[PDB]
């Protein structure tokens, strides 16, 4: 299968520089025009960079021209975006994208994206606290459990349960911004028979602080 | 610079019912070669955008017959006949006839369904957080429709909103319900001066509230 995996994201000061990367696989990289397309907080999309298959010709909108440089290493199946003189407007989720080869001028594959946050604030790892019933009557057909993730910056974080094995019933609320820090909570409901009959675990990822964490949901 | 304009900005429709998304362009999207480079992308909650339709009416491999695009010049529409639950997300039209390539700002396709009551769960703070000098009380409203809901907190009978943060999941792709959590964050010291902690939810699709509570002296 074709995939595109971006990295490089993180937090950076006004006027600073960052280099994003994109590892490509499952197709002949050499034969395809690549691009970066960014999605702003307000959820709008903007094409920021295009490079041809052999990497000879480039294009940029007026918004970023002079400041952004797209390049590709065809030997190492890798696409780059060099960024400079960062404005706050540049804050966005940055997607690495492939163009079709039939010159119908569309994007046929997008990665998961990496996030650029342009601010004076500081990268800060989350704390994770278990959400566990108590001090009240908790009985019967099911048990709802969770993780509360506080005090992180920039976004995003990801929460998984049992390294992905527990997908069903899981609810993960949007993150909320308060006094410069984000928080969220993830919850899963399961049969009362199965907890604490097994050990239940939440998996918390915060890439910008290169943080990965595991919490086991015990009782009492 | 081609302004692409979509309406409606939000679209709710019921399962099996059809929906219609309009996309209008500042200028004509017919290239000097007669081809019209107008595409549609759907972006589901927490994913990249993925192509649905390219050049007005051509379904990308994988895309069912439910979806179809139509129109010319400056006026284009996308239609979804038996709207399924998995179809919710943000539909974007894009043109690449003129440089710079541009996107419409998107149309949120919400699902419509019968009203549904929250299962409410309330959570005392963890001893971990307590040890660090903090105390977040969480109240979780699971599986409800519509989106709108107020939750409030009462400490020893008396109301609180300072230090309260509310947050919703995206509409579920299977059940089309929503969930949300409200979090009251105190200091451990303030948490320990009171016994009774209560969250109360209302929404305007009930004339009553739903209440869930615990007592600290009962831990």
């Amino acid at each position: 299968d074709v995939k595109l995996v971006e990295s490089g994201g993180g937090l950076v000061k006004l006027g600073g520089s960052l280099k994003l990367s994109c590892a490509a696989s499952g197709f002949t990289f050499s034969n395809y025009f690549m691009s970066w397309v960014r999605q702003t907080p307000e959820k709008r999309l903007e094409l920021v960079a295009v490079i041809t298959s052999n990497g000879d010709n480039t294009y940029y909108p007026d918004t970023v021209k002079g400041r952004f440089t797209i390049s590709r290493d065809n030997a190492q199946n890798t696409l780059y975006l060099q960024m400079s003189s960062l404005k706050s407007e540049d804050t966005a989720l940055y997607y690495c994208a492939r163009r079709d080869s039939s010159a119908s001028l569309y994007f046929d594959y997008w990665g998961q994206g990496t996030t650029l946050t342009v601010s004076s604030a500081t990268t800060t790892a989350p704390s994770v606290y278990p959400l566990v019933p108590g001090c009240s009557d908790t009985s019967g057909s099911s048990v709802t459990l969770g993780c509360l993730v506080k005090g992180y910056f920039p976004e995003p974080v990801t929460v998984k349960w049992n390294y992905g094995a527990l997908s069903s019933g899981v609810r993960t609320v949007s993150s909320v911004l308060q006094s410069g820090f984000y928080s969220l909570s993830s919850l899963v409901t399961v049969p009362s028979s199965t907890w604490p009959s097994q050990t239940v675990i939440c998996n918390v990822a915060h890439p910008a602080s290169k943080t990965e964490l595991i919490k086991r949901i015990e009782p009492r | 610079d081609v302004v692409m304009t979509q309406t409606p900005l939000s679209l709710p429709v019921s399962l099996g019912d059809q929906a219609s998304i309009s996309c209008r362009s500042s200028q004509s999207l017919v290239h000097s070669n007669g081809n019209t480079y107008l595409h549609w992308y759907l972006q589901k909650p927490g994913q990249s955008p993925k192509l649905l339709i390219y050049k007005v009416a051509n379904r990308f491999s994988g895309v069912p017959d439910r979806f179809s695009g139509s129109g010319s010049g400056t006026d284009f529409t996308l239609k979804i006949s038996r709207v399924e639950a998995e179809d919710l997300g943000v539909y974007f039209c894009s043109q690449s006839t003129h440089v710079p390539w541009t996107f419409g700002g998107g149309t949120k396709l919400e699902i419509k369904r019968a009203d549904a009551a929250p299962t409410v769960s309330i959570f005392p703070p963890s001893s971990e957080q307590l040890t660090s000098g903090g105390a977040s009380v969480v109240c979780f409203l699971n599986n409800f429709y519509p989106k709108d809901i107020n939750v409030k907190w009462k400490i020893d009978g008396s109301e609180r909103q300072n230090g309260v943060l509310n947050s919703w999941t995206d509409q579920d792709s299977k059940d089309s319900t929503y969930s949300m959590s409200s979090t009251l964050t105190l200091t451990k010291d303030e948490y320990e001066r009171h016994n009774s902690y209560t969250c109360e939810a209302t929404h305007k699709t009930s004339t009553s509230p739903i209440v869930k509570s615990f007592n600290r002296n009962e831990c």
